[PDB]
């Protein structure tokens, strides 16, 4: 996904 | 442009129910694939908990099961957030998100506070 992480 | 109208606080009863309003937007640049994969998160930050997915309910977490529900029209853009039977373990903060695209995917930070009290 990614942006925000985790 | 992209974003999410919520309240930043809201409260409620135990026992009783809740409901969150909420409206997002996008840019009218916008694509019509996806058919806009609509989910609600509860503790984003921490454990980050599904509460509702339109994409499928077998992503949703054990501890919202039916006590959760979207009632919302995304030919509307409406996203509001129905939380049933109300618990103190249910406070705490909810973060909407919205899919129309792979590269088109959006997140509200700011969510909405959910304290349940008596
Ligand atoms: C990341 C994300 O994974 O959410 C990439 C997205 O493409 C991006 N959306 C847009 C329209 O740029 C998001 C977005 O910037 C954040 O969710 C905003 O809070 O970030």
């Amino acid at each position: 996904g990614h942006t925000w992480g985790h | 442009t992209w974003g999410v109208s919520s309240p930043k606080n809201v409260q409620g009863l135990s026992g009783s129910c809740l409901l969150i309003p909420c409206i997002f937007s996008y840019p009218a640049d916008v694509p019509v694939s996806n058919g806009i994969t609509a989910i609600w998160y509860y503790d984003y930050s921490g454990k980050r908990q599904v509460v509702i997915h339109s994409g499928d309910p077998k992503l949703v977490d054990k501890r919202f099961r039916g006590r959760a529900e979207l009632m919302g029209n995304m030919d509307h853009k409406v996203c509001n957030l129905l939380l049933k039977d109300l618990k103190p373990e249910d406070s705490g903060t909810y973060n909407f998100r919205f899919e129309i695209s792979d590269s088109n995917r959006w997140l509200d930070v700011k969510g909405t506070t959910v304290t349940v009290t008596t």
